[PDB]
């Protein structure tokens, strides 16, 4: 049975009310169970059965749901609270199955990115690779899209993006996003761009740079 | 309530009656610990300006204990007297003398422009450095600064520096141009028993008479008489067999006296029998006609 | 109770890893020990199970791949591991389950271990600046950085100015490349008016090849 | 109390060398038959003392004596070993009931070990030092399962 | 150190979450306390060191936050809990000080202004003064703007304002607006304006009268 | 616990006040009392505290022109402020400090009294109608009112037809004018038929002064 949870990604602030939804492919009765992963740290059972809280859970956490729909509930998100939430079918054993997961971020309201591009050094083409980078910094919520372009043309299946943890301090993302071509195919055109979509922007931002 | 003879106290006098205070870049520093914490020449001295706890009120500082207490002792212009807190920034928050942003204690200064100043540049501060200070650094090196790409090799020179710059004290100069001496009295509370404590003052011992008493840290009442006990040298009381103090070591006067219970006992009332007559006696069982 | 996981490490396409985990504070002997992964970009899934009368379970895309016993007498979880492929690349870790009544589920987890499949041997980084340009400058904010390609396995180490820079400083996880090989980049952001003023260097530490750059970034 | 670099092998006066280097102290205070016991309760440790002459230079003495507490140290120090710093004895104490016998001055001049023998638990049980003609009833025994079935 | 409360004004029924932040321009720690002002009626004591709640004060209040960012927060708002409410950082003694503070007022939709302009009377102008005066009676939000104009032109630094206490019954507030020329400065004129913003108004409206 | 301030009252700038708060149900030597005050358009402010030790502290903009003292002896708390100036015009407070560990908090304040510094003397009001219009009438509704300018001190109690009307009546706070006087105003809200058929008198009575004016309110 496939398990998917509601929103991938959930922003709330210390103090609100938290709701995390996860749904069943098919009924699996009350057999779901719930669990919270710090970061660097295995998950910790929360819920069990649906609706049983495990023993050295705090308070704050409840939850309930049968058949195919299901929902954990923080009444107070704190601090420490800030993880990735699991749902896990109970249902159908030995093959226990986790849905995607549902990050809990702490809200800190919208901040747009700043955007920077950095062209390929010497020393690297030097070596017949050119990767370009572009890089995100300080923005919230998480999710940002990049789209790569070379002479004006969208990219795709040729970079890769990287992305850090939530500041401990200002609450923020920073993404790192890398085209690579190889020098071969970086002499072929001139004009190379990182176009920026975030939630902090009234519209997407370009950076670019001339080759040479 | 009785406490032993306030001795030992804390040096705090020694800190803020200094005869001379340190650079700021080189800050001073005492440890006061296993000594009492008599504030009572900070709590009105007139001549501090500026007076500013972080840690605990300065009239509950008094009272509650703690571990260690750091006395640290510099010299800074009056405009840089705001610098010495939490949250704060600049060339003596950054570079000199930094505080914890969490920190705990409190932060005293005044003018000492008649007592540092003449120019008097035996008073310096740390006006270059690559990076700023962690929390009660004392980063006192005199290697030139390099401000630019190209190696100092020691002197000074084109983008070069002598990070250590003397202030000019005079005492003509402007209000926030002259000399203040601050005290910063860092306190901390750790696992450890807290060892300084305030000064408590002890209330007069009486004989013979019916009291609720407080020994060091035990509670007791009943009458106090001259004892015959002689304790051991380490021993503050004694007690007698069904876990009672029987007698008990003044802290103060090294004397020993022995308690007894306030007296009491039955009432009885004495009598004919009401048939012959209403006058009566009353016995007051096992007390002292002198307590009845 | 504890669990602690071992074993983990580099290992061929094609090759095989044993892991174990060292039980403590509970009857082993009682529970029924599983081993669970967890990969970037799919998430937590199930691996294996061994109950307490011996009976083994495996995923199909496991089954006649690897292999789960146990030691009781020794309190010791083990899971062989034959027939590796790239795909199996992620932390393994060991886990308890327990149940009430009819309901099943995990309590219990170790840390977890790393295994890396991949056949590259270990390799230094390639360490390249990302100089700074009008192209990297807006409203008085301007950022230069580095970037670190071919390195293998993990982890690198990179900082700026030798741990004397901690702020403003963006080091972003490392991202398997198609090589079979990793790279990743940092940057820190600077006022545009320290640009060919301050002196800027990117120290990068790979420790399983001893190779460490000391990168300095200029305009 | 400083953190010091000590010495692998620490030792008219002369030589000191106990060790090198040190941080920083957050307190700091300034025939022949001594002893001592040394123990930390709640953060404080506890220094015991008594010193006498002896006539013995082979071995330790046997006889009665009591220490008595001299320094009271108020430092949360972790202590789980120790070094001698340079003929010596050291044993370890036990959380064992006994007996102190004090004299009219408050000196202890006598004890006993409640768990050394079968005597000692009959004086122990009465509560005194000295123990008459008869039989007591000091103690329970009892067979404890051992197996399940 | 400086304290900021946020909303100045928050509006909630009966019955509502109210939940009520202040921040400090640097850490305070856990040094924050909360009281709760009444009209006409000294402070009281709701919650001391970030997180104590204080005897006597009902379990409808709770609060939390550490560093620069705290909350208060009532579970459901009842009637008597109309106050103006402050935080105070007690981190640096002997100094004490409160934020602006945070009015709560109770909800009951929004209700337009009725406007009505007075010009001066006679009496007033014979002894050379012209207040004229714009009332602003029975709305909801208490915030409403007020623009003077003479002759189309915008007044400023010559006019006064006077806001009532929430109505008991209708939960509305009045405003009294007053510009005051002197008798010199009105002859000048002919054209006198208020020109009131509100919630309640889907445009801004305008009441005037020619003088003489 | 009560504690009840006195000595509120009207001062010239560059005169004094001294202000008492008595304290009854606490034991008055064993705590740090506080004297606070709140300003309109500012709000409450810290104005000074004596501790038990007899030490004492103010605020910069106090220190040298406030002296605060304390008489153990009869469970009262003084506060001479000399050098006043027209920015001291609060209601100031007397209150009870105590504490938690290392956490200080206020528990306890008086119900405060009103202090006004101002050169001017007692005057009494001007009272002025403002009379109904077309343009004080939409919708069939309409309003009259008055305008009361020009007296000294507070308060002014002003209500309609000698409290025969209570409904439809807004009555406004003061305001203080640069004079150094105060104003205030109230209107009744009418219906549009009522005016120059129903009669309306503004009632205005300065208590200070014992002036009271009858003002009718016509069209
Ligand atoms: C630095 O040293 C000076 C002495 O050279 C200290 O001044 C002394 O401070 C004490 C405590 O305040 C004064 O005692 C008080 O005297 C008044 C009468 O003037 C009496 O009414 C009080 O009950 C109390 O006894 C003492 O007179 C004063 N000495 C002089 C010459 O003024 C000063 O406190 C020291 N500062 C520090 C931080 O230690
Ligand atoms: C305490 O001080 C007094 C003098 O004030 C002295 O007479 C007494 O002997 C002292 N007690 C001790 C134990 O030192
Ligand atoms: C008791 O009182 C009676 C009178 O009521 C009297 O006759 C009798 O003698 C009295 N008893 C004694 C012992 O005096
Ligand atoms: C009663 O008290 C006096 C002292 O006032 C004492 O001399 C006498 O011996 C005491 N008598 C008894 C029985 O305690
Ligand atoms: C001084 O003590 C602090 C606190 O334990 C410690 O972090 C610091 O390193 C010590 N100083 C030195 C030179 O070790
Ligand atoms: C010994 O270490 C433990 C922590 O493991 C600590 O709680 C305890 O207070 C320490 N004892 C002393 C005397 O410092
Ligand atoms: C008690 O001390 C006195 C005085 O030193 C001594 O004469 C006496 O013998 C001692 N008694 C005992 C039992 O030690």
């Amino acid at each position: 049975i496939e398990m998917t949870q509601s929103p991938s990604s959930l922003s709330a602030a210390v103090g609100d009310r938290v709701t995390i939804t996860c749904r069943a492919s098919q009924s699996i009765g009350s057999y779901l169970n719930w669990y919270q992963q710090k970061p660097g740290k295995a998950p910790k059972l929360l819920i069990y059965a649906a609706s049983s809280l495990q023993s050295g859970v705090p308070s704050r956490f409840s939850g309930s749901g049968s058949g195919t729909d299901f929902t954990l509930t923080i009444s107070s998100l704190q601090p420490e609270d800030f993880a990735i939430y699991y749902c896990q079918q109970s249902y159908v054993s030995p093959t226990y199955t986790f849905g995607p997961g549902t990050k809990v971020d702490i809200k800190r309201t919208v901040a747009a990115p700043s955007v920077f591009i950095f062209p390929p050094s010497d020393e690297q083409l030097k070596s017949g690779t050119a990767s370009v980078v572009c890089l995100l910094n300080n923005f919230y919520p998480r999710e940002a899209k990049v789209q790569w372009k070379v002479d004006n043309a969208l990219q795709s299946g040729n970079s890769q993006e990287s992305v850090t943890e939530q500041d401990s301090k200002d609450s923020t993302y920073s993404l790192s996003s890398t085209l690579t071509l190889s020098k071969a195919d970086y002499e072929k055109h001139k004009v190379y761009a990182c176009e920026v979509t975030h939630q902090g922007l009234s519209s997407p931002v370009t950076k670019s740079f001339n080759r040479g | 309530v009785r406490f032993p003879n306030i001795t030992n106290l804390c040096p705090f006098g020694e800190v803020f009656n200094a005869t001379r205070f340190a650079s700021v870049y080189a800050w001073n520093r005492k440890r006061i610990s296993n000594c009492v914490a008599d504030y009572s020449v900070l709590y009105n001295s007139a001549s501090f300006s500026t007076f500013k706890c972080y840690g605990v009120s300065p009239t509950k500082l008094n009272d509650l204990c703690f571990t260690n207490v750091y006395a640290d002792s510099f010299v800074i212009r009056g405009d840089e007297v705001r610098q010495i807190a939490p949250g704060q920034t600049g060339k003596i928050a950054d570079y000199n003398y930094k505080l914890p942003d969490d920190f705990t204690g409190c932060v005293i200064a005044w003018n000492s422009n008649n007592l540092d100043s003449k120019g008097n540049y035996n008073y310096l501060y740390r006006l270059f450095r690559k990076s700023n200070l962690k929390p009660f650094e004392r980063d006192i090196s005199t290697e030139i600064y390099q401000a630019g790409s190209t190696p100092c090799n020691g002197v000074e020179g084109f983008n070069c520096y002598f990070p250590l710059q003397s202030y000019g004290f005079q005492p003509t100069n402007g209000v926030g141009y002259q000399p203040y001496r601050v005290v910063v009295l860092s306190f901390e509370l750790l696992h450890a028993p807290a060892t300084v404590c305030g000064p408590k003052k002890s209330t007069n011992l009486v004989k013979n008479k019916c009291v609720n008493f407080n020994f060091n840290g035990l509670t007791g009442t009943g009458v106090l008489t001259e004892s015959n006990k002689k304790f051991l040298p380490f021993q503050q009381f004694g007690r007698d067999i069904a876990d009672t103090t029987d007698a008990v070591r003044d802290p103060q006067t090294l004397e020993i006296l022995d308690i007894t219970p306030c007296s009491f006992g039955g009432v009885s009332v004495i009598t004919p029998g009401t048939n012959t007559s209403n006058q009566v006696a009353v016995l007051y069982q096992d007390v002292n006609c002198t307590e009845v | 109770v504890q669990l602690v996981e071992s074993g983990g490490g580099l290992v061929q396409p094609g090759g095989s890893l044993r892991l174990s985990c060292a039980a403590s504070g509970f009857t082993f002997s009682s529970y029924d020990m599983h081993w669970v992964r967890q990969t970037t970009g799919k998430g937590l899934e199930w691996v294996s199970t061994i109950g307490t009368a011996g009976d083994t379970y495996y995923p199909d895309s496991v089954k006649g791949r690897f292999t789960i016993s146990r030691e009781d007498a020794k309190n010791s979880l083990y899971l062989q591991m034959n027939s590796l492929r790239a795909g199996d690349t992620a932390v393994y870790y060991c886990a308890r389950g327990d149940s009430s009544g009819y309901y099943y589920y995990f309590d219990y987890w170790g840390q977890g271990t790393l295994l890396t499949v991949s056949s590259a041997s270990t390799k230094g980084p390639s360490v390249f600046p990302l100089a700074p340009s009008s192209k990297s400058t807006s409203g008085g904010t301007a950022a230069l950085g580095c970037l670190v390609k071919d390195y293998f396995p993990e982890p690198v180490t990179v900082s700026w100015n030798s741990g004397a820079l901690t702020s403003g400083v963006h080091t972003f996880p490392a991202v398997l490349q198609s090589s079979g090989l990793y790279s990743l980049s940092s940057v820190v952001t600077v006022p545009s008016s320290s640009l060919g003023t301050q002196t800027y260097i990117c120290n990068v530490n790979h420790k399983p090849s001893n190779t460490k750059v000391d990168k300095k970034v200029e305009p | 109390v400083c953190e010091f670099q000590f010495c692998n092998d620490p030792f008219m006066e002369s030589e000191f060398r106990v060790y090198s280097s040190a941080n920083n102290c957050t307190f700091e205070y300034v025939k022949n038959l001594r002893e001592f016991v040394f123990k930390n309760i709640d953060g404080y440790f506890k220094i015991y003392s008594k010193h006498t002459p002896i006539n013995l230079v082979r071995d330790l003495p046997q006889g009665f004596s009591a220490l008595e507490p001299l320094v009271d140290l108020p430092i949360g120090i972790n202590i789980t070993r120790f070094q001698t710093l340079l003929a010596y004895y050291v044993g370890y104490l036990q959380p064992r009931t006994f007996l102190l016998k004090y004299n009219e001055n408050g000196t202890i001049t006598d004890a006993v070990d409640c768990a050394l023998d079968p005597l000692s638990e009959t004086k122990c049980t009465l509560k005194s030092f000295t123990v008459e003609k008869g039989i007591y009833q000091t103690s329970n025994f009892r067979v404890q399962p051992t197996e399940s079935i």
